[PDB]
């Protein structure tokens, strides 16, 4: 790491995110208000994704 | 927790060498770097010279070049740093500096003034 | 000194819910 | 080689009101490739800025620094007692990195 040198060999901070599907209930998820569930119409739902 | 303790002033004759010392503890010694500067008594700093602790790669400055000689013991983990033919405008505080948690500047030294 | 196994050690795969099907 | 050159030597104020330091560089300096020291009398120097806009670890909100390209300022809002001491400006956008000579703040 060389601050005297060619850009393109300054260090980076990278941070990877690495995100596994399906694999247990969902728990990690934007802000979305909810609201009230409407029976035996057919409704567009998103039940925790 | 991070102390460097260098070694002890030095008075000399004009044209003879000089040779100081800088123990560190408290880090690992090869991860960091080490810089030396040196501050005239009412002047300002100026930067030495760069001596990594892994490889032992060189930086030197062109007005010291022919001059400086940095070498570190990683066993002890102590560096140093020679200078020979010294002349009157010389005599400085000289720090020993690594950057922790820092770009530049982190852990200068107690410092060392050499008398020519 | 060893025994058999017999039928044991079966678990839920994939905690998704399924009935009245083979799954592989 | 790149030369820095501070306005004021010596600014003589009274506790409690503005304080401004100018130094400038010759050749362009990239703003995240700065540092701001600040040399107690007896003591190492130490970084009262870096990245000429973010301060360190245990520095008073009263400090700050500015400015980008050649030509950068240090802020000082208010003056206590103990903050009277000698500032160091310095860069290392290529090279060599250039130190500062020094500005002392009297009562």
């Amino acid at each position: 790491f060389q601050p005297t040198n060619g850009v393109g060999y300054q260090p980076y901070r990278v941070v990877v995110l690495s995100f596994e599907l399906l694999h247990a209930p969902a728990t990690v998820c934007g802000p979305k208000k909810s609201t009230n569930l409407v029976k035996n119409k057919c409704v567009n739902f998103n039940f925790n994704g | 927790q991070v102390q460097l303790v260098q070694s002890g002033a030095e008075v000399k004759k004009p044209g003879a060498s000089v040779k100081v010392s800088c123990k560190a503890s408290g880090y690992t010694f090869t991860s960091y770097a080490i810089s030396w500067v040196r501050q005239a008594p009412g002047q300002g700093l100026e930067w030495m010279g760069w001596v990594s602790a892994y490889n032992g790669n060189t930086n030197y400055a062109q007005k010291l070049q022919g001059r400086v000689t940095m070498t570190t013991d990683t066993s002890t983990n102590t560096a140093y740093m020679e200078l020979r033919s010294l002349r009157s405008d010389d005599t400085a505080i000289y720090y020993c500096a690594i950057p922790y948690s820092s770009v530049t500047f982190d852990c200068w030294g107690q410092g060392t003034l050499v008398t020519v | 000194a060893y025994t058999n196994s017999f039928t044991r050690g079966v678990y839920y795969p994939d905690k998704v819910f399924r009935s009245s099907v083979l799954h592989s | 080689e790149i030369v820095l050159t501070q306005s004021p030597g010596t600014l003589s104020l009274s506790p409690g009101e503005r304080a401004t330091l100018s130094c400038r560089a010759s050749q362009s300096v990239s703003g995240t490739f700065l540092a701001w020291y600040q040399q107690k009398p007896g003591q190492a120097p130490r970084l009262l800025i870096s990245g000429a806009s973010s301060r360190a670890t245990g520095i008073p909100d009263r400090f700050s620094g500015s400015g980008s390209g050649t030509d950068f300022t240090l802020t000082i809002s208010r003056l206590e007692p103990e903050d009277f001491a000698v500032y160091y400006c310095q860069q290392y956008g290529s090279s060599r990195p250039t130190f500062g000579q020094g500005t002392k703040l009297e009562i």
